[PDB]
Order: structure tokens, then C-alpha cells, then sequence
């Protein structure tokens, strides 16, 4: 079955690495909006 | 197989050759010769 | 058409054996003398 | 605790207001649950700032339960600006054992930090056996390393790495008989040392290459190859040359006088 | 199609591996620079 189960694991990584390209930017916009005072 | 066809060679090409010292039957001369002409090309192939 | 899937390696353990079975039998000033450490080749 | 955080975060400005009652070291030198230092917490975290305000405040080289240096725990991580840090304090720590005798090198090897191997063995680290009788080489092999085992290769201290092993263990052998079972690529880019070009243009009737064999003798080297089935080593241009002389050298007159003694026979019967 | 769909799998994955790697270091500076008050 590999010349579609490869295929299938592709999909599985294609949508993992959207999740975390999406995850990034939230990662991003904690340290944009964070409070930070006195432990610069 | 290489250590048997040594033994056939060498018991027979000495009957093939016994003439150089001691009579034997044409027919037994030329029986061993036939064996041993065969076995030493045979046996060539594994050098 | 399944020695031909090895022939490419057989050829050469062929050889590896062959050459150290030598080398377990001649004695070892013999080797020292003959045996050599670099090489050059004019193509 | 609270300093084992701040430092173990890179909590900088928390450290500076920690150790501001700089009137005794006494936390600054301190245990914990696992025996480890401020400095070992920095250094384990990659903290380059820490580990240095640390070094700068009083702190000492004192080591884990399982008896880790911050040098340790440096490298374990990678973490050359780290360690650069530490060397630059005191490059006589470099040396230090662990309870299973592992120096820093040890590690930086065994986790496939190539840099954090550069940055030890460019300086002088003692390249030694653990106490599981194993160079900091066999480590990065018995882990397939190809970076770290490439950048000992390639450093300047490659001569000195290959001696160091203890012929009496059936767990670790020559290490060229390592890479081969381990590592065949950069066996690869070890062979490529070997070939020399003199004139760098082929077509001249004054072109010579030469092939150098240290590495194939102690057939020790090309048996590991077959028994590996290491066909791309064997096909290599090295091993081509290496077998060829042992054929024209010996092994060629060897089967000559067999074949020989045998012929001298065959041809006169027929 | 094995012998290249796998190598695209390679990429797909390396430049997954490097955007964590990028990521890790983004989380680590958050807990560098975070404001922390009761919980210490």
C-alpha cells in the first residue's frame, strides 16, 4: 500500500504544519500584548 | 566437492601414466586416462 | 537473477577472502617487505 | 529555591535583585533536591547572560548528585555561548568526570551538538575513555552523529582521536570499523583525504593522482565493509586501488604458483 | 513516485522541524521576560 500510504502521511504533515504555522502567531501575539513591568 | 576431485585426478592420472615403470592392460591404461583427462579440466573450473 | 542482485559485492568478498586467507598464511616479514602504503596512478 | 528559578529561566533582572544582599555566597553556592547549582541551572537552560552574572556575583564549580559540572549540563544542550563563558573563567574546567567518567566532550559528541564539539576540541579538552571504556567518537558513532563524527573528521585533531581506544573490549573496536558499521558516508568523506591530485588537469600527459591506505589496514577495514554490505565502499575509487595492489603484491603470485602447480599437469596429460 | 514523493516528505518535515526551532525560542523568551507576581 505505500504508493498511498506515504500519500496518506503527507496529508497527516501538510495539516501539522499548518497547525503550527497558525500556533506561531499566537506565540507571536502573547509577546506583542504581554504586560511586562519591572523583569525587563 | 574441490578436495574429492583431486583424490579421482591424482589415483588415476598415476594409472595413466604406471607405464613409465610397470605394464598394465592397454584398456586399463586408457579406461583411467579417460577419467583423468575428463576430471582435470572439470576440476580446472574451480581455480 | 537473484546472484546478480549480489554479483556487484560477491565479486569483491571473493577477494576480501581471498587475500586474507593469504594474509593468515604467509609469514609476517614477507609481508612487511611486499606490502605497500601509498600508491600512484597516471590515468 | 526561589534563585534556582530566576536563574534556570534567564530571569536576569531577578537575579540581580536575588544576589543584591551580596553579603555572603551562601545561596549564591547553593543545593538543591537534585544537587545542582544557580550556575548548573543557567548553563542547562542556555542562559548566556545568567551563567555569566552568576560567574561575575562569586559562583563556583560545583557539581550534581550524579556528579555533572555547569560545563557538563552546558554541552549536554549545545550551548556554545554558554560555554564560551565557562571556558573564558576557567578552561582548567574542561577535564572534569562524571560518576560514569564522561568528560564535557562526552556529551556535546553523544547528543550531536557538532558546534558545541568544535568549540571543546579546538580548545583543550582531553579527549580520554569513559569508564564504559569509550572515546568521545564512539559515542557520536553508537549514535549515528554524521555532523559531529564529520567535524571530528574534519578538525585538526583527527590523528590524535582515531589512536585512543582499548583494544580489549568486545563492545568497542577500531573506530574506522565503527564508522563502516555505523556511519558508511562519512567513511566516505575519510577515503576522500586519500585521493591527492597533483596537477589538477586530467588530460596533461604530467597528471598523477596518488591514493594513501592508513585508514584500510589495522584486512581488517575492507572485511568490516563486506560483512556490512557496504557495496558503495568497496566500489570506491580507494578501495579499488587498495585491493589491486594487494592482488599485484602478492595475491596474484600466491595463485599463480597454485594454479601453476596444477597446470603443470593439466596441459601435459592432454 | 516513491523514490521523490518520500524526498518531498524530507522538506516538508525539515522546514517543520526548523519552524519549532524557531518557535521553542519564542516560548523561552516569554517565561524570560513574563511579569510574575503571587506564584513565588
Amino acid at each position: 500500500s505505500l504508493e498511498m500510504e506515504i500519500l496518506k502521511q503527507k496529508y497527516r504533515l501538510k495539516d501539522l504544519t499548518f497547525l503550527l504555522e497558525k500556533q506561531h502567531e499566537l506565540i507571536k501575539l502573547i509577546i506583542q500584548k504581554m504586560e511586562i513591568i519591572s523583569e525587563t | 566437492i574441490s578436495n574429492v576431485l583431486e583424490w579421482i585426478i591424482y589415483t588415476t592420472g598415476i594409472i595413466f601414466v604406471l607405464p613409465l615403470f610397470v605394464e598394465i592392460p592397454a584398456h586399463l591404461q586408457w579406461q583411467c586416462g579417460a577419467i583423468a583427462v575428463y576430471f582435470y579440466w572439470m576440476n580446472f573450473l574451480l581455480y | 537473477a537473484d546472484v546478480q542482485k549480489h554479483a556487484s559485492l560477491k565479486r569483491i568478498a571473493m577477494q576480501v577472502e581471498l587475500h586474507t586467507s593469504l594474509e593468515k598464511k604467509l609469514p609476517l616479514w614477507f609481508l612487511r617487505k611486499v606490502d605497500q602504503k601509498s600508491t600512484i596512478v597516471y590515468p | 529555591s526561589p534563585l534556582h528559578f530566576a536563574a534556570s529561566y534567564g530571569r536576569i533582572n531577578t537575579c540581580q535583585r536575588l544576589l543584591q544582599d551580596i553579603s555572603d555566597t551562601r545561596l549564591l553556592n547553593e543545593g538543591d533536591l537534585h544537587g545542582m547549582t544557580p550556575l548548573h541551572l543557567a548553563a542547562k537552560n542556555g542562559h548566556d547572560k545568567v551563567v555569566q552574572l552568576l560567574l561575575k556575583k562569586g559562583a563556583l564549580f560545583l557539581s550534581d548528585h550524579n556528579g555533572w559540572t555547569a560545563l557538563h549540563h552546558a554541552s549536554m544542550g549545545g550551548y556554545t555561548q554558554t560555554m564560551k563563558v565557562i571556558l573564558d573563567t576557567n578552561l582548567k574546567c574542561t577535564d572534569r568526570l562524571d560518576e560514569d567518567g564522561n568528560t564535557a566532550l562526552h556529551f556535546a559528541a553523544r547528543e550531536g551538538h557538532a558546534k558545541a564539539v568544535a568549540l571543546l576540541l579546538s580548545h583543550n579538552a582531553d579527549i580520554v575513555l569513559n569508564k564504559q571504556q569509550a572515546s568521545f567518537l564512539h559515542l557520536a558513532l553508537h549514535n549515528k552523529r554524521k555532523e559531529v563524527v564529520l567535524t571530528i573528521i574534519r578538525s585538526k585533531r583527527w590523528d590524535e582521536c582515531l589512536k585512543i581506544f582499548s583494544h580489549n573490549s568486545p563492545g568497542n573496536k577500531c573506530p574506522i570499523t565503527e564508522m563502516i558499521e555505523y556511519l558508511p558516508e562519512c567513511m566516505k568523506v575519510l577515503l576522500d583525504f586519500c585521493m591527492l591530485h597533483s596537477t589538477e588537469d586530467k588530460s596533461c600527459r604530467d597528471y598523477y593522482i596518488e591514493y594513501n591506505f592508513k585508514y584500510l589496514q589495522c584486512l581488517t577495514a575492507l572485511n568490516a565493509m563486506v560483512q556490512n554490505n557496504r557495496i558503495e565502499l568497496l566500489n570506491h575509487p580507494v578501495c579499488k586501488e587498495y585491493l589491486l595492489m594487494k592482488w599485484l603484491a602478492y595475491g596474484f603470485r600466491a595463485h599463480m604458483m597454485n594454479l601453476g602447480s596444477y597446470c603443470l599437469g593439466l596441459i601435459p596429460m592432454t
